[PDB]
């Protein structure tokens, strides 16, 4: 049987998510965090502002 | 000889291999309807904690 060797990426990401795939399908979720963490500022397009507070100490 | 347990005149035969998947759908539905579930879940979920949003102010 064969392990993931690294030199092909293409390749790589293929037989490691065939032969050793258990920590593949983690990863995927790992990378899916971050990235589409970074694709959402157009994504929300100004969706929302919370608008919580403390006490409102007003001014003169 | 005598009236001994003789065979039957005929045979009937009978199982002597495997068993089967059960239902039609084999493939990745069976996970990819979990993406529909999830797919349902936070579309309410985040809705409710959105929800709560006004409702902690409210407070
Ligand atoms: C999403 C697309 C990204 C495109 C980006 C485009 C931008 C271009 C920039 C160009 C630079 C390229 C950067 C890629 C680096 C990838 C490293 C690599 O592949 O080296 C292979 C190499 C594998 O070793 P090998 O002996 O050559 O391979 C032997 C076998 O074939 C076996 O080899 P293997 O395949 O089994 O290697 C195992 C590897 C799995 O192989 C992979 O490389 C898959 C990773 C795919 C990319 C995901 C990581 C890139 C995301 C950004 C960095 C996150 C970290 O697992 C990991 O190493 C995980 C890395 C850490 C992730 C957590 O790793 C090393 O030897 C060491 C290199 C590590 C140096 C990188 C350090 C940078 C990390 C930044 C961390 C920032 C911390 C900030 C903290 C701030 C505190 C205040
Ligand atoms: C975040 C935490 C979640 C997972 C991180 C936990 C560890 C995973 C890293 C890892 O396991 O790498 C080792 C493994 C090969 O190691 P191995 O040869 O088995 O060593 C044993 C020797 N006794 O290497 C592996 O094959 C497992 C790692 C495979 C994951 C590779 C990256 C998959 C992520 C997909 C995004 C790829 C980015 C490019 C996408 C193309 C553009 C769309």
């Amino acid at each position: 049987a064969n392990p993931g060797f690294w030199n092909g990426p293409f390749r790589y990401l293929r037989w490691s998510a065939h032969n050793r795939p258990h920590l593949f399908f983690a990863f995927a979720i790992g990378i899916a965090g971050p990235v589409a963490a970074l694709t959402l500022t157009p994504l929300r397009r100004k969706y929302l502002y919370p608008d919580h507070s403390p006490l409102p100490q007003s001014y003169p | 000889v005598g009236q001994d347990l003789p065979p039957v005149g005929g045979y009937e035969p009978v199982q002597w291999r495997r068993n089967l998947p059960a239902r039609g759908f084999r493939p990745l539905v069976y996970l990819a309807a979990l993406c529909g579930i999830c797919g349902y879940g936070f579309y309410r979920a985040l809705g409710g904690i959105q929800e709560r949003r006004e409702l902690k102010r409210e407070k």
